[PDB]
């Protein structure tokens, strides 16, 4: 890798400038050389890692979805024919996100999974295996479809149940895996019932145990359960 | 509105 | 180059809708494939042309500052040493950007300046390469920094001179170029009384101009020049 | 407010 001279140190240094500058595929890149230093990451070493491929895949999810608007239309009867350039770009752009998606995947496969012991260290890279997974579905078409769905499923399953033996309901890293895992249920999975319950079920417990938590905590959890109700007003 | 999704623990 | 087998209305095309997707890196390089083709660029695509490469070289620009001030807050005494890191981030931040303005420059020179032969394409693109002289010189430091500033002053004024004999001073170019060029005075060649005088007169000819216009001209000409009255109301 | 310069003619 082009980052193998660089020392774990300046990597993470290095992220966290480009993060301050906007500039987030290059922090995609230090986070993956820091991981593939091959150390456990901390906390906040996870963040940026999901951090900087959250903005990298963004960028390339909304170029994505303004292409395939673009192809539907021009797929429409009475549009005329305008040759193979929708088509082409469209699919340039969805081969970049999907190599994005299987580099995530990759690392986590190669060896943060593997490694990662802690609930929360565990359950926040189950979490994001879900989401790479997740993202590949929203491109996919093809005989493999099904299996990618159950593959999203299937993460974020097991980060669901570490979360629920392991953390408390407000913990912020179990309350956005919920968010994300209905989500998935809503829009990939075609169970919105199962993504209002969750959504719902997760608000109500949470709510329940913020009396437990310090100020600081107690913004942290609430905003994550405005997210949650904020996806119940849209689909209710 | 487009629904929300996070890809931060905090 | 790797558009070399693209045709040149397809590579348009996808300029188009790369812009749609906010693509910017994917527009300047489809455009950078259709200026290769070698024949002359029309109004539009130059257009596509500068909005491509002015969106890449932004974004470098932006992270440049923000590095840049970082930088110079770690060089103030009291500053905790930090290594070399943040110089390095910035100038491989600034080698990118230089390398942008290199293949701008390089387009204009092979062969688009000496092609255009009409007053709104050569203004156009000698406009441009005071534009890109002008980004090299807001990161120069060192021995080239007097010739890239007198570059990009000598590109800037035989566009002057050309828009001057040949443009209305209510034509869009003019009043773009001489906004530009008076920014260049004010913050490159440290000649505010020049920037404001250039300023000032070029709005002051442009208002005398308007009653000649179509509305759409009056308003793609009054726009301009609320950005020379902006600049003179930050100067003054 | 940052003073403006423009890349499009029009
Ligand atoms: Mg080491
Ligand atoms: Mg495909
Ligand atoms: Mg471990
Ligand atoms: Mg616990
Ligand atoms: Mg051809
Ligand atoms: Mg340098
Ligand atoms: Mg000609
Ligand atoms: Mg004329």
């Amino acid at each position: 890798g082009a980052m193998g001279s660089m020392e774990r140190a300046s990597l993470i240094q290095k992220a966290k400038l480009a993060e301050q500058a906007e500039r987030y595929e290059d922090m995609a890149a230090f986070m993956k050389g820091a991981v593939e230093k091959g150390e456990e990451l901390s906390c906040e070493e996870r963040n940026l890692l999901s951090v900087a491929y959250k903005n990298v895949v963004g960028g390339q999810r909304a170029a994505w979805r303004v292409l395939s608007s673009i192809e539907q239309k021009s797929n429409e009867e009475g549009s005329e024919e305008k040759g193979p350039e929708v088509r082409e770009y469209r699919e340039k752009v969805e081969t970049e996100l999907q190599g994005v998606c299987d580099t995530v995947l990759g690392l986590l496969d190669s060896h943060l999974i593997k490694e990662a012991g802690d609930a929360e260290s565990r359950v926040f890279y189950l979490k994001m295996k879900g989401d790479y997974y997740r993202y590949l579905a929203e491109v996919a078409t093809g005989d493999d479809k099904k299996r990618i769905i159950d593959s999203a499923r299937s993460a974020y399953q097991e980060a669901m149940d570490i979360s629920k033996k392991e953390m408390p309901p407000t913990n912020p890293i179990r309350l956005g895996l919920a968010l994300n895992f209905s989500v998935f249920h809503y829009e990939i999975a075609n169970s919105p019932e199962e993504a209002i319950s969750l959504a719902k079920t997760t608000f109500d417990e949470a709510m329940a145990d913020l009396h437990t938590l310090s100020e600081d905590s107690y913004k942290d959890s609430t905003l994550i359960m405005q997210l949650l109700r904020d996806n119940l007003t849209l689909w209710t | 509105g487009r629904r929300a999704t996070v890809p931060w623990s905090h």
